[PDB]
């Protein structure tokens, strides 16, 4: 029935820090909260890092060109 | 379209897990390794030897147009 | 409230046995917007005069700040795009997708919307292939009797082509990925009433789930190895596809010794050079692309993938030997070891299609009594 | 004064595919100066000694400059 | 020999591989939208779970080990009288009207 | 046809760039060789800088050669030291005065030639490192010459180059090669004033996409475990 | 540990998480060009301006 | 089915003591698509020369077999354009349209999208007017302290202006109706 029913175990899939039931959480989701997050902020720092310079090439395309420069001081 | 009212479903359960609560990569190279090539040796039967024949069809494309040029003895 | 039609990108069911192929379903959206993106800022500085267009192209890989780069992100990129596509068709085909009748017939509009946008698009910097490539193409809608004459002569704005043919496609050109950037959204309406299709074929209603976490970030990664392999060509190889030539003057006066358009037509361009008579090899081209709104009259098994029907596969795959090979076939000259090739290649394409693969479903279904 | 190419070129035409092309070569230069009349010409011997040769040239010619 | 060849060709499509059968893999059009309609409930659910498993192993490209997977013999025609029985009512709808 | 070789380079690698030392030698063939004949018209001395000359010092050059500029206040134009802006000096007015200059046959550009002629450098550098004795059998006009890489292997090109044709500045040494090599080194910049800065992004690129690839590829597999972990059952009575 | 240390600081609130970024983002900055630069330089050394920038 | 999305300008309730103003409404459905018609046909003999653009409208106005018509169904057809504007959007004041705030906002981003694309229209053909009606403006945004010198001589492609401002616009003029669209 609906009691009869039960869960597998996961422990093939599990991090190692809770494979131990007999502990507990709080003492490592801190941490297991951190590690995930870190890859993404990590990966949100380079996306930024490769739109300053991605963008700046257009704009400084729509800048004046090298041509002119040559023209400006002389 | 969207959920609600697509289909029916009758005795089915559901068993599934937070992602914090487990590595993203177990068993990668454990089980992974063996399960593409259980995926390669069904597939590359019938994928390899149309290109097995195109290599060959390219071999020999070369080397008769490669002869035709170089004369004759006459 | 604009809010509750966007969620057919957010909060739309979808299935769960998702290869990583759909990810080229998307990168078009990367491509178009990004080449669109790329090629705007782009004709900042195109002049579409010929005694200056080829230099002004010069005014941007020069002196230009970084605007070199833009030249190969949107050029090398309309090759990129075009490995999705066959990327992306192929698929339907190895999956089943072609039962949809109503979009896949989109799915053909757009492909003559682009392969003759691109045609006008290598053309612009007068390249003496841009010439060339334009006249040889163009020139074979002489082959129709009575009006073949006026159309081309129409086009070229007058008798051949000159700078009055130039401008005429440079908004021709400038325009249609916006026609395209529209028709996108309707080649996904009519799949909004029905969904994707597993690569199993099944209708799979009982395990459609998000989208939102799950294949955008999916679509991202793949996004990522899209701008990977674009960012490797322009800066590791960018004169690979493009060929040399391009960077020649134009001039009626002279022509290479080997002619060739784009790499991607070549497929195409083969089953024509095939054909010694005129005509009787254009009707064969269009036929080649709009034969893709004739299959789906030739779905025989009562199944609908190739997963499940190993005979489909052996063809296939035998399939993409022909297309690659009138693809390598097709840029190389006409001589005797090729020639007999492509009098074969060009029939087996027409004849895997139109004879094997509906007999294929005809025998399946008998193997398994149906 | 000097160019160090002919040094480089002087030691592979000594080599097994120099030597062999050559040798068809000169046969090659005697099958057309023998015959009178000949719309024919060594063009077809002397590039697969070029191809051969060239080819030594590129392992080490740069080592000097 | 013929008998061979149904075994056999049925072990290379691979539905056997994912705990499928033979009826699951049909494409859906109208005719069979009503006779999938009018299956019982104690063989219509067990279609599903039959499907929804083979999905998630689909997605994995995973498969079930070689006891679970099917038997040619148990290749059930489950499906099929409720079929024709539909087509049975289409031709006659048509003709009919001619 | 004939194929070049695959003769090494500097730059050759795919992290590896030009040395400009031998580019400041090339560019003093270019003007005591070649623009003669040649009409390098994409380019202008203001494009050395950074590269092999200075900013007052390739202006010395601008100040040496006359350049037509201005329409005077008469309505006539004149000729002017040329300065920075200015474009190479053209040689000849028009193509066809230099077909007359030749027989009968037209120099080609040389801004863009390498990338617009198979294999590029290789090609030239074993082009003019070709010339030989016609062989048995051949027979040709007058301003012709035999080079086997130029298709047809018939060509008006007078030899331009050869051992002690001139001398340079530092004083290494003028042979048929070395300038072959400087030359070669030249043109591709030419067609390419972007080598120095392609490689930089071509390096930036990788270690931020071979780092994030790994990274994203993670948060894929992040929110997919839910169902690359995901089991099920079958309870009905 | 470092991780869950961080994560209670930084990490936690949305409005302190891009904080973090666009200050370790500009720190980062000032470090990637220098790595990259340098190395560039480490395998072309002899080749460049800077090195023929004292002769004249 | 794309057949019920086209039931808004079909089966649409709508009321009934509707004026001729609300003819003004649509037109700009039909301005602006003729006048995309008009000059994209129009662009087919452009050019973004400074040395040959003023010419290339008399290859127009000359030798095209009745194009010398398209240069004023479309520039004129620019002024009837406005002319429904200040018609179409007075009403919403005269009867009380703005409280759809959702919407007014919009009536406002085409008006500045349209008077700085127009502004981007009169500039093509280098009429000394063209010219010096570039001036002035984009001069002002030097205005600004600090930045106003920098993003005017940004958008001037240098110094002032120049073939190299010329081309920045046509694409960019070529281009914003579609966002209109
Ligand atoms: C005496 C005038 C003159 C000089 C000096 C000269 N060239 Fe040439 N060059 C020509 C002419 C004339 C041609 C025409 C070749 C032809 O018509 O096939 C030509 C052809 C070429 C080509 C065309 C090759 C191709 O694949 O089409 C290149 C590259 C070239 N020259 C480079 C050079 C180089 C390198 C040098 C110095 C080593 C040089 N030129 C010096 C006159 C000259
Ligand atoms: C599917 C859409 C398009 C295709 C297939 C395409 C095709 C091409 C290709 C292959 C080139 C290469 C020319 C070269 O490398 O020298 C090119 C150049 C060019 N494209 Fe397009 N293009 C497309 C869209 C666009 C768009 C959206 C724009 C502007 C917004 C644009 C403007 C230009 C211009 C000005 C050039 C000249 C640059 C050059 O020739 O190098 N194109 N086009
Ligand atoms: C700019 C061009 C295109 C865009 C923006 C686009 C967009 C999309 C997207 C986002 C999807 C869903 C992703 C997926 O199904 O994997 C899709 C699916 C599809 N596309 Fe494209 N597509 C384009 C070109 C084409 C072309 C050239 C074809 C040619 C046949 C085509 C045929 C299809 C079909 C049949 C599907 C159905 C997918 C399924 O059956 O599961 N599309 N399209
Ligand atoms: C709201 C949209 C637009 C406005 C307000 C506008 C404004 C103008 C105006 C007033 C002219 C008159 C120039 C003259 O009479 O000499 C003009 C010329 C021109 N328009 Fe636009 N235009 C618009 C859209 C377009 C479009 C959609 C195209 C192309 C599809 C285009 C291309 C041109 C070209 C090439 C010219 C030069 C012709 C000339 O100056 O006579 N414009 N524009």
């Amino acid at each position: 029935s609906h009691t009869d029913i039960k869960v597998p175990d996961f422990s093939d899939y599990r991090r190692p820090e809770v494979l131990d039931s007999t502990k507990s959480s709080k003492e490592s989701s801190e941490a297991r909260k951190g590690f995930s997050y870190l890859v993404t902020a990590t990966t949100t720092v380079g996306v930024a890092y490769a739109a300053k310079n991605v963008v700046s090439q257009f704009v400084s395309s729509m800048s004046a060109s090298a041509d002119v420069l040559a023209m400006s001081k002389i | 379209r969207q959920f609600g009212h697509l289909t029916r479903v009758r005795h089915v359960i559901t068993y599934s897990l937070s992602p914090f609560e487990q590595r993203a990569f177990p068993h990668y190279f454990s089980k992974g390794i063996p399960n593409v090539l259980r995926r390669t040796r069904a597939c590359i039967l019938r994928v390899a030897p149309p290109f097995v024949a195109f290599y060959l069809v390219y071999t020999w494309g070369t080397q008769e147009f490669e002869k035709s040029k170089r004369k004759n003895p006459a | 409230l604009m809010k509750i039609v966007n969620n057919a990108f957010i909060d739309l069911p979808a299935p769960s046995n998702i290869s990583s192929w759909w990810n080229f379903g998307s990168l078009l959206g990367i491509c178009l917007i990004l080449q669109i993106l790329t090629g705007l800022f782009l004709a900042m500085h195109y002049t579409s005069d010929t005694t200056t267009a080829f230099s002004s192209v010069t005014h941007i890989c020069r002196d230009v700040n970084y605007g070199w780069i833009i030249r190969y992100m949107h050029a090398n990129g309309a090759s990129m795009f075009f490995i999705c596509l066959y990327m992306h068709v192929g698929r339907g085909l190895y999956y089943g997708s072609y039962t949809f009748l109503e979009t896949w017939n989109i799915g053909v509009i757009l492909l003559l919307t682009v392969m003759a946008t691109a045609f006008m698009g290598y053309v612009l910097p007068w390249g003496q292939m841009s010439f060339w490539g334009a006249t040889v193409i163009t020139n074979l809608l002489s082959a129709i009797p009575y009006i073949g004459t006026n159309l081309v002569e129409w086009i070229w704005g007058g008798f051949s082509v000159d700078k009055a043919t130039l401008t005429r496609f440079f908004a021709f050109h400038f325009i249609l990925p916006f026609i395209i950037m529209a028709i996108a959204m309707v080649h996904l309406l009519f799949l909004h009433e029905t969904g994707s299709n597993n690569p199993t074929g099944i209708s799979s209603d009982v395990d459609k789930i998000p989208f939102h976490p799950y294949y955008t970030i999916k679509d991202i990664l793949g996004a990522l190895l899209l701008i990977l392999a674009l960012m490797l060509l322009v800066l590791f190889a960018p004169d690979l596809l493009g060929d040399p030539d391009n960077y020649t003057p134009a001039n009626p006066l002279n022509t290479p010794p080997h002619i060739k358009p784009e790499w991607y037509f070549l497929f195409a361009y083969a089953i024509l050079r095939s054909i010694p008579n005129k005509l009787g090899g254009v009707l064969a081209l269009a036929f080649s692309i709009l034969i893709l709104a004739l299959i789906p009259l030739l779905h025989t098994s009562k199944q609908r993938s190739m997963m499940f029907r190993p005979l489909s596969q052996c063809l296939f795959w035998a399939l993409v030997a022909d297309l690659l090979t009138l693809t390598w076939i097709g840029g190389q000259p006409v001589e005797h070891p090729y020639i007999t090739i492509g009098q074969l290649a060009s029939v087996l394409y027409f004849l895997l299609i139109l004879v094997l693969m509906p007999t294929a479903g005809t025998i399946e279904n008998k193997l398994l009594k149906w | 004064l000097v160019d160090p190419l002919t040094t480089v070129r002087e030691q592979c035409e000594q080599l097994e595919k120099c030597v062999k092309a050559r040798e068809r070569l000169e046969l090659c230069d005697e099958r057309v100066s023998s015959r009178s009349q000949t719309e024919e010409d060594c063009t077809e011997e002397l590039l697969d000694f070029l191809h051969a040769r060239d080819h030594c040239v590129a392992h080490k010619l740069f080592n000097s400059l | 020999w013929l008998e061979g060849i149904r075994k056999w060709y049925y072990n290379a499509a691979g539905f056997n591989k994912l705990g499928l059968m033979r009826d699951d893999t049909i494409h859906e059009n109208d005719d069979v939208k009503e006779a999938i309609r009018r299956l019982p409930e104690n063989l219509y659910d067990d279609r599903v779970f039959r499907i929804k498993r083979a999905l998630d192993l689909s997605m994995r490209q995973q498969i079930l080990p070689k006891e679970q997977w099917t038997k040619y013999e148990e290749d059930k025609s489950y499906l099929e009288p409720y079929l024709k029985e539909v087509i049975r009512e289409r031709k006659e709808r048509e003709e009919w009207a001619k | 046809e004939l194929h070049p070789p695959s003769y090494p380079w500097s730059h050759r690698g795919l992290l590896s760039s030009l040395d400009h030392t031998s580019i400041r030698r090339g560019f003093q063939v270019y003007k005591q060789v070649c623009s003669s004949c040649h009409s390098m018209d994409y380019v202008a001395y203001r494009h050395l800088v950074g590269v092999c000359y200075t900013e007052d010092e390739a202006k010395a050059l601008a100040e040496e050669v006359e350049v037509q500029d201005g329409p005077n206040e008469d309505g006539e134009m004149f000729m002017r030291p040329g300065k920075l802006s200015d474009y190479f000096p053209k040689p000849y007015p028009n193509p066809e005065a230099a077909r007359a200059a030749n027989n009968g046959a037209l120099p080609p550009d040389l801004s863009y030639i390498v990338r617009a002629r198979h294999g590029g450098e290789d090609y030239v550098f074993s082009l003019l490192t070709g010339y030989c004795e016609p062989p048995t059998g051949v027979s040709l006009r007058e301003g012709l010459y035999f080079n086997p890489y130029f298709p047809g292997q018939a060509i008006g090109m007078a030899p331009p180059i050869y051992n002690e044709v001139l001398e340079f500045d530092d004083g290494t040494p003028a042979t048929m090669s070395q300038v072959a090599k400087d030359v070669c080194t030249f043109l591709r910049w030419a067609a390419e004033p972007e080598h120095d800065h392609r490689k930089r992004m071509g390096l930036k690129m990788l270690l931020m996409m071979g780092l994030l690839l790994p990274l994203v590829y993670a948060m894929k597999r992040h929110k997919w475990s839910v169902l690359k972990s995901r089991k099920l059952a079958y309870r009905p009575p | 540990t470092l991780t869950a240390r961080l994560y209670s600081l930084l990490f936690r609130r949305t409005s302190t998480f891009a904080l973090t970024i666009v200050v370790g983002a500009l720190f980062f900055e000032r470090a990637f060009d220098q790595g990259a630069d340098a190395i560039y330089e480490h395998i072309n050394e002899g080749k460049l301006w800077k090195h023929i920038k004292h002769k004249y």
